[PDB]
């Protein structure tokens, strides 16, 4: 009765190890920096900080006299930062080019290219200096705006892509909102683009602005849509909402 | 019902009981009164069947139940995770629904074949109420034999059916048709004196549903309807409860091995989830969904079509049958239990034999006159001719000059009507042409005289002479007779022709035909001119030193094509045993006629009588054959039966009451036989429900016996039967080998989840996505293996042993699951990675990624390329998981559906378009998966969505191993079929 089951596991090796050859093909096909096929990176998705999220999407409520509200907020935004600081970021360059920037060869330790820098300077009050509640405590909230990474992906020479951040309607019933936003008018330097790898370049960081909040009346749901301005983006796509736009609930409270 | 005593009574004694006259019949208002007491006088039929419960039993049993079940487990499933919060579990909902809408459709269109086929079998009825003369207040008028009541007063003669269960009053030659009630082949002699004690065997009864065949008889009704000989004996076989029918019992079988795996896998990835680190709540809810992802959701529809696929390819042959299960029963069958008269015989006096010329012939007896005809060149033929076409009173119906001439319908009797259907076959137009020769005298059936005798003018008017005919019992002809008619010559009766006649008469009575004696005079134009008046009560005519002849004999015949069914049936090494009520000589005659007993075999009174020893002394084993009647088959019990039954192997039943036809069927099964009894009678209706298959006689049968039929011969075509076994000979194989593919693509849906449960990688296959495999694509290839050709020779296999042949057995699923299983799962995942890796993430990544990938809130994270995408942009690639994973199975089930064509032969031998079904099928299953992933709006509606050209290719190597690896089994089982294959990897 013993000799059935050693054919099983004949048969089975015999098909692991079939298996076995495919990932051993599989790995040595596959380039290591740019994108096999990338079929669902069309255009990219925005994604917000501080993220908190409701019973569907972003809500983020909390009320200005009480610290404890906002404290978590900011305690999520200065973790976020801890990356975008000259002490972690030193291993790249800074690049004042103020157009695309295209690496055709590697340049650093184990055959690497250089990547560029970005660090809490560029949002000026939003950084946890002077405010290190980030706007929250003030009332007028700083929220970050990061797009994601494609390798390759450029969003046009033409300037650079910009936020915009407003409400969805309620036109009468108040003043349309107003945001200052670090850098000035919300831009994301050329210089960034493309992604290479995250062999091509490990140390680099997604450039981001802010969005500090000024109209927003205390104590009344509102509801803003941090939507990028560029020709190779669409924030039109109704199956994913969180593409090239970013929608968030916001209500403080006194 | 009263009918013990009825017949043994005194006349003085009925009229009081049921308080009528025996000359004057129930007075009207009685009558009428009876009738409201006793209601009609007909037979309630089994009522309390709705048509909301009839489909109601559609949607029961076997895989229906598992269905049910599996089904439920996906709502319990919804409420757990509707208990914990799990969104998107449409995917839940739509499995629970898919699988009882499976269930649901399933039960209709069994609904319409069950409905459709009884209507099919209803409209070969027959509507006109039968009619009853009956006598109320002295006076004798045409009513409905519903009508009558217990203690009216009927009467009946030639043609006449029974009207009720009659006490015979006072007969003149009565006698009638019992062939329903008993076997009983030979006409029956009805009289006022009681023969016998039970009502059954007296012959002062006339039964409630019985034939006149001629005379005429008159008698009180003594039970109506219900409790009538007929009105018992089905009320018994409403009390048999038909057993489940072999394909049930396999198909219930197979479901616990569906059942006993998926409980296995359930408990051991139920082990896996708590002791990998899972909440009870989800260990438990993967434990569902492992035993679920087990039930095949199409293999019900995929099973009833190809059911509904030879059921009717049989009824294309006059073989309707009631449920589709039965179409399979005839291919397991091993015994068929087999009534003798009207079912294997053709239940109507044929001539069979002849004597004249001073030899025996013998006529075509088959009905399609596809026998051997004798010879009618010689001169003594065309005057017996003559005589026998003469001195007929019977005649046709008008207007059957289309219909056949053995199954026109014809008055008088058949001594006179087998003599008449005899020479419209061999002369033609025999009433036409006894219409030249007009008559002058007459005696019918006589008292004194006993012989039926009349005088003709001739034809031609240049032969003025006249011709007397007489035809009688054989010797009272022959003592009538100076001269016999010999070869060209007219002989006188001399002691040589003394002899030869009186061996020749004991000789056709040997085979139990009655036979008649024939004889012919010429009366010469000088003592009786044209015109002279003959006189019956004085004798003018002669009546003495008449012309012999010749003899005819007649006998009811078997059935054409019969004699050639049973040897058929017995190649197929399925046992023919006959279970009929007639007599044993007439048993063991029809019985030797057609092959229940060969050339050659004798029983333990032929060895007695030809050694001359009593029969106690000879060894029973050393006897092919065997009788046993029914007045004997009481005294042995069961042990005593199972003796003589294995020891015999040619056996026959004789003089069998419908109970002990049933108590023989119970016999056989109780042995493991699927036996099949096949029927026309009353008689059959208990013996055909308890069989495993019982089969009707479309024309001859009774309204019982088809009402307790699985299956119906619409031509009484009894070569029906053995295209029966073969096409359910074939269905078994073909079914077999169309489960054994369906049931392979569970594992590889399986693996999917399993994988995304262990090594939580990001969900593969989709259940959206499963149920188009299973209830979409799959459907048509599965059907198309029941299109396959034996592989072998069918029909001269034995029938399959049902304990150790089984449609599903402990090798087939092992094969289908774990081995092809795996190459397909190998395929799958093989694609899986590929999709992923070219898509941007890297296996090692994948493993462990799934709690970021379903991660509603991450909409930035990295893959192996170091890219942040979305959900939404996730989820499209998880529905190219789910879809390249798809077409991952489809690659191997087109290898698949091609591998099940045989399960020991080889494609390049039998081909690959072998059958155009299964091509036909193969195309449409690729065009729906091309349809699926490029039709626009695909993604959203279903998780498909449109490949690369280049995943296609990615399972093809896998599709072509399948095809190498068991063509290689298949090509080394058949090869070299020692003992090692054959037993692990053949299914
Ligand atoms: C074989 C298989 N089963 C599933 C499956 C899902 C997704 C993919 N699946 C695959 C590939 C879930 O959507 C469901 O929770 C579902 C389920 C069913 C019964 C009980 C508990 C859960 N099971
Ligand atoms: C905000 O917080 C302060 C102190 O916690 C409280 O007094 C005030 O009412 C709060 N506002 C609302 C709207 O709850
Ligand atoms: C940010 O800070 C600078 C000085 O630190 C100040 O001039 C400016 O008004 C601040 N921005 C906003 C929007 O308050
Ligand atoms: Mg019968
Ligand atoms: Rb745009
Ligand atoms: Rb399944
Ligand atoms: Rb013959
Ligand atoms: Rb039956």
């Amino acid at each position: 009765w013993v000799w059935i089951s050693l054919y099983y596991v004949a048969f089975y090796v015999v098909m692991s190890g079939i298996f076995a050859l495919c990932i051993y093909v599989l790995m040595r096909t596959i380039d290591p920096y740019t994108p096999d096929y990338q079929d669902q990176l069309k255009s990219p998705g925005v994604t917000l900080r501080p993220d908190v999220y409701g019973e569907k999407g972003l809500d983020i409520s909390y009320n200005v006299s009480d610290s404890t509200t906002w404290a978590g907020l900011a305690h999520t935004l200065h973790r976020f930062l801890a990356g975008y600081s000259p002490a972690a970021q030193e291993g790249s360059i800074n690049c004042t080019s103020e157009k695309y920037f295209f690496q055709e060869s590697f340049l650093a330790p184990n055959h690497t290219k250089f990547s560029c820098k970005f660090t809490a300077d560029m949002l000026q009050n939003c950084s946890g200096r002077p405010d290190p509640t980030f706007g929250f405590a003030e009332g007028k909230p700083c929220f970050i705006i990061k797009m994601n990474r494609i390798v390759k992906f450029l969003p046009g020479n033409s300037t650079a892509p910009r936020v915009d951040c407003a409400f969805l309607d309620q036109p009468r019933d108040g003043p349309p909102l107003q945001v200052e936003y670090f850098p000035a008018n919300g831009t994301y330097s050329l210089h960034y683009f493309p992604y290479y790898g995250k062999k091509a370049q490990p140390h680099y960081s997604n450039p981001l602005v802010a969005a500090k909040l000024l109209n927003v009346p205390r104590n009344r749901d509102v509801v803003i849509v941090c939507k990028i301005l560029a020709e190779h983006v669409s924030f039109d796509n109704p199956h994913d909402p969180y593409e090239g736009k970013v929608e968030f609930k916001l209500k403080i409270q006194k | 019902g009263m009918e013990i005593n009825d017949h043994q009574l005194s006349v003085a004694e009925l009229e009081q009981k049921y308080q009528t006259s025996a000359t004057k019949g129930l007075s009207a208002s009685l009558a009428a009164e009876l009738l409201l007491r006793d209601g009609p006088n007909a037979l309630r039929p089994p009522r309390g069947t709705p048509e909301y419960v009839k489909f109601a039993r559609q949607l029961a049993g076997g895989l229906q139940c598992l269905m049910w079940v599996a089904a439920a487990i996906c709502l319990i499933a919804f409420a757990i995770q509707a208990s914990e919060g799990d969104l998107t579990t449409d995917d839940n909902l739509y499995l629970a629904l898919a699988l009882i809408a499976v269930v649901v459709v399933t039960g209709c269109f069994g609904y319409y074949q069950e409905f459709k086929s009884t209507n099919i079998i209803a409209s070969f009825k027959n509507l006109v109420p039968q009619q009853a003369t009956v006598i109320r207040d002295g006076d004798k008028f045409q009513i409905n034999a519903d009508q009558l009541v217990v203690g009216d007063l009927v009467e009946m003669k030639g043609g006449d059916r029974v009207p009720a269960d009659i006490r015979i009053l006072q007969a003149q030659g009565c006698k009638v048709d019992n062939s329903s009630l008993t076997g009983e082949s030979e006409p029956q002699t009805r009289s006022p004196e009681c023969t016998h004690e039970s009502p059954l065997e007296t012959r002062n009864i006339a039964f409630f549903s019985t034939m006149c065949l001629e005379g005429t008889a008159q008698g009180l009704v003594v039970n109506t309807g219900d409790r009538t000989i007929i009105g018992r004996i089905a009320s018994l076989a409403s009390g048999v409860e038909n057993e489940k029918t072999p394909i049930a019992i396999e198909i219930e079988h197979f479901v616990d091995i569906i059942a006993g795996l998926a409980i296995l896998f359930g408990a051991t990835f139920f082990i896996v989830a708590m002791c990998i680190g899972y909440t009870f709540l989800r260990a438990m809810v993967f434990f569902m969904a492992i035993v679920v992802a087990y039930v095949p959701e199409g293999l019900l529809a995929t099973v009833t079509v190809c059911l509904s696929l030879t059921a009717k390819r049989l009824a294309s042959k006059n073989c309707v049958v009631k449920n589709l299960e039965a179409v399979e029963t005839l291919g397991s069958t091993s015994v068929i239990c087999s009534d003798k008269t009207g079912t294997l015989t053709q239940n109507r006096m044929t001539v069979s034999h002849l004597w004249f010329d001073n030899h025996i012939h013998s006529a075509d007896t088959t009905e399609d006159q596809s026998g051997q005809t004798f010879d009618q060149s010689s001169e003594t033929w065309r005057a017996l001719c003559r005589v026998l076409t003469l001195c007929n009173r019977a005649a046709f119906k008008s207007g059957q000059d289309a219909v056949p001439v053995p199954k026109r319908i014809v008055i008088g009797d058949a001594s006179e009507t087998a003599l008449l259907k005899f020479s419209e076959l061999t002369l033609g137009n025999a009433m036409g042409y006894r219409e030249r020769f007009p008559k002058v005298c007459e005696i019918p059936f006589n008292s004194t005289n006993k012989f039926q005798l009349s005088i003709h003018t001739l034809e031609d008017p240049r032969d003025p002479r006249h011709v007397l005919v007489m035809k009688g019992a054989p010797e009272r002809v022959l003592e009538r007779c100076s001269s016999i008619l010999i070869k060209g010559q007219e002989l006188p009766l001399d002691e040589q022709w003394r002899e030869a006649f009186q061996t020749a008469y004991l000789s056709l009575g040997g085979l139990g035909e009655r036979v008649l004696g024939f004889c012919q005079l010429y009366l010469s134009e000088k003592d009786y001119p044209p015109g002279y008046a003959f006189d019956v009560e004085a004798m003018n005519f002669p009546t003495s030193g008449l012309c012999f002849a010749g003899l005819v004999s007649m006998i009811d015949p078997p059935r054409a094509t019969v004699p050639d069914a049973v040897l058929k049936c017995r190649t197929a090494g399925i046992r023919v045993i006959m279970v009929t009520g007639d007599h044993p000589i007439t048993a063991k005659a029809i019985a030797a006629s057609v092959g229940i007993i060969s050339e050659g075999s004798e029983t333990v009174e032929d060895i007695a009588a030809r050694l001359r020893v009593p029969v106690d002394q000879v060894n029973r084993k050393d006897a092919r054959a065997c009788v046993i009647n029914g007045m004997q088959l009481k005294d042995m019990d069961p042990s005593e039966l199972v003796e003589a039954l294995r020891t015999h192997p040619e056996m026959v039943f004789a003089r069998t009451s419908p109970q002990q036809k049933l108590v023989i069927v119970e016999s056989c099964q109780r042995l493991g036989a699927i036996v099949a009894v096949t029927g026309d009678g009353v008689n059959d209706s208990p013996a055909l429900k308890k069989a495993d298959i019982g089969v009707a006689m479309g024309i001859a049968g009774s309204d019982a016996a088809k009402n307790a039929a699985d299956m119906i011969l619409l031509d009484d075509n009894f070569a029906s039967i053995v295209t029966g076994v073969e096409q359910g000979r074939l269905i078994f194989d073909n079914l077999k080998k169309s489960i054994a593919y369906t049931l392979t693509s569970n594992i590889p849906e399986l693996t999917p989840y399993l994988i995304y449960i262990t090594v939580s990688v990001p969900l593969p296959l989709g259940c959206i996505t499963i149920l188009f495999i299973e209830l979409c694509t799959d459907i048509f290839p599965s059907v198309s293996l029941a299109y396959e050709k034996a592989e072998s020779d069918i029909m001269h296999l034995r029938p399959r042993n049902p304990k150790r042949d089984r449609l599903v057995n402990e090798p087939l699923a092992a094969y289908s699951y774990f081995q092809i299983g795996a190459i397909q799962s190998f395929a799958g995942f093989t694609d899986y990675f590929t999709a992923m890796a070219q898509e941007g993430w890297f296996p090692l990544l994948c493993v462990g990624l799934r709690p970021q990938w379903e991660n509603h809130h991450l909409q930035d994270l990295q893959d192996s390329y170091g890219q942040e995408w979305t959900f939404g942009q996730r989820l499209y690639q998880q529905y190219t998981c789910y879809t390249v994973f798809f077409i991952s199975i489809e690659m191997c089930q087109i290898a698949d559906v091609l591998i099940r064509k045989t399960r020991r032969l080889s494609a390049f031998q039998q081909g690959f378009f072998r059958n155009r079904i299964l091509v036909i099928a193969i195309v449409f299953q690729v065009c729906i998966g091309c349809f699926l992933c490029y039709c626009p709006g695909m993604p959203n509606i279903f998780n498909f969505m449109p490949i690369r050209f280049q995943w296609w290719l990615v399972p093809m190597p896998f599709s072509l191993l399948i095809f190498v690896y068991d063509e290689i089994r298949k090509l080394g089982v058949r090869c070299c079929p020692g003992s090692w294959w054959d037993q692990e990897l053949y299914y």
